[PDB]
């Protein structure tokens, strides 16, 4: 059980960004919202809390007052606004709901913020078609190449989430072009290639791109 | 001032079934207000322990938390493959809330040779002007692997990038993709594309290749 957080956002340096966090159900119980920051591949850093009940807030001094937390008691939504953004603010921001008796009980999925002057670019999705060159025994590997997008992230599912086993979605790689690219592959029975359809569902929210690419042998 | 949380070890590689313990020492008295969380590769964070030894109701019994004076520990009675993750302790006795540097828990397992697959560029991408040739090394262990590209027997350099997954939650293996990027022109002027893979699980390098002429299959 997790909380709901706003989607990934691309914001320019010197600008500001405001993300949200709220419980799924209208569970209107007095909770505290803790915010945590995590830079790609690094550790966790407490940002601050907002107690919607009385508007109470407290910030990690390390943020130099750049973080402002607010809330809408009506919707039980908490907001974290970060100002005068720089690349150092590019990171995943998490919110956790908790109380004295139930500390850090629930965690949100996190909101990925990318501070960059570069414009967003939707990815092109190409099939990685199964063939004798990707078939060993009765197992065939296939996939999708999600190429040339910015910023992160892209989400890839297979067969609308029906296919999860044997799926390996690789970490994105930053190309010399400044655009990301990644491949999502999955191994399936070679005997299914003629009867089972394989579709990778790619979504790149920053560019409002949603592509469903059928991968044929 | 701020309470410093020293987490050790920073990296912990352990055999499956091994009893493992992570330690967090507070630079100050936190009176048992220690929290443990697990973060999986996909970024998902979940509570494991709070109040130093209280186990989250959704966490398996193999997890336990204990306190020894200023030393706080997270113990996994018997390591399972799905325990591969980053673990962090978190002090909440006072503000600011501070975390330990975390522990990357790696799983030791038997050697596993990779299955190697190669994918020619799609015609769709070719119409774009660029060609991506993908070589896949699937489910191998350990992580150490060497992938080389040869185009018409000539070793390539500088035109490939690789990405590797974190250990699999089910079999503790890694998978790696090596992508060779060429212009359409360059791709069309050459014929044999080969991916040479070297790995501890392989006695001799494994070369997977295709002839652009044959498309990427058996024409
Ligand atoms: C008066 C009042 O509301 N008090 C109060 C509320 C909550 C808590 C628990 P807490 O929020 O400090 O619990 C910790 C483990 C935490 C820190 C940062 C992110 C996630 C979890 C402790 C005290």
């Amino acid at each position: 059980v997790q909380l709901q957080q706003s989607g990934p956002v691309l914001v320019k340096p010197g600008g500001s960004v405001k993300m949200s966090c709220k419980a799924s159900e209208y569970t209107l119980t007095s909770y505290l919202f803790q915010w945590v920051k995590q830079k790609s591949g690094q550790g966790l850093e407490w940002i601050g809390y907002i107690y919607p009940y009385n508007g109470g807030t407290r910030y990690n001094e390390k943020f130099r007052g750049k973080a402002t937390l607010t809330s809408d008691k009506s919707s039980n939504t908490a907001y974290l606004e970060l100002s005068s953004l720089t690349s150092e603010d590019s990171a995943v921001y998490y919110c956790a709901r908790s109380s004295m008796s139930d500390p850090g009980a629930n965690w949100g999925p996190g909101t990925l913020v990318t501070v960059s002057s570069a414009s967003t670019k939707g990815p092109s999705v190409f099939p990685l078609a199964p063939s004798s060159k990707s078939t060993s025994g009765g197992t065939a590997a296939l996939g999708c190449l999600v190429k040339d997008y910015f910023p992160e992230p892209v989400t890839v599912s297979w067969n609308s989430g029906a296919l999860t086993s044997g799926v390996h979605t690789f970490p994105a790689v930053l190309q010399s072009s400044g655009l990301y690219s990644l491949s999502s592959v999955v191994t399936v029975p070679s005997s299914s290639l003629g009867t089972q359809t394989y579709i990778c569902n790619v979504n790149h929210k920053p560019s409002n791109t949603k592509v469903d690419k059928k991968v044929e042998p | 001032l701020d309470i410093q949380m020293t987490q050790s070890p920073s990296s912990l590689s352990a055999s499956l079934g091994e009893r493992v313990s992570l330690t967090c020492r507070a630079s100050q008295e936190i009176s048992g207000y220690l929290y443990w969380l697990q973060q999986k590769p996909d970024g998902t964070i979940k509570r494991l322990i709070y109040a130093g030894s209280t186990l989250d109701s959704g966490v398996p019994k193999r997890f336990s938390g204990s306190r020894s004076g200023s030393d706080y520990s997270l113990t996994i009675s018997s390591l399972e493959s799905e325990d591969f993750a980053d673990y962090y302790c978190l002090q909440y006795a006072s503000y600011p809330r501070t975390f330990g540097g975390g522990t990357k828990v790696e799983i030791k397992r038997t050697v596993a040779a990779p299955s190697v697959f190669i994918f020619p560029p799609s015609d769709e991408q070719l119409k774009s002007g660029t060609a991506s040739v993908v070589c896949l090394l699937n489910n191998f262990y350990p992580r150490e692997a060497k992938v080389q590209w040869k185009v018409d027997n000539a070793l390539q350099s500088g035109n490939s990038q690789e990405s590797v997954t974190e250990q699999d939650s089910k079999d503790s293996t890694y998978s790696l993709s090596s992508t060779l990027t060429l212009s359409k022109a360059d791709y069309e002027k050459h014929k044999v594309y080969a991916c040479e893979v070297t790995h501890q699980g392989l006695s001799s390098p494994v070369t997977k290749s295709f002839n652009r002429g044959e498309c990427g299959a058996g024409a």
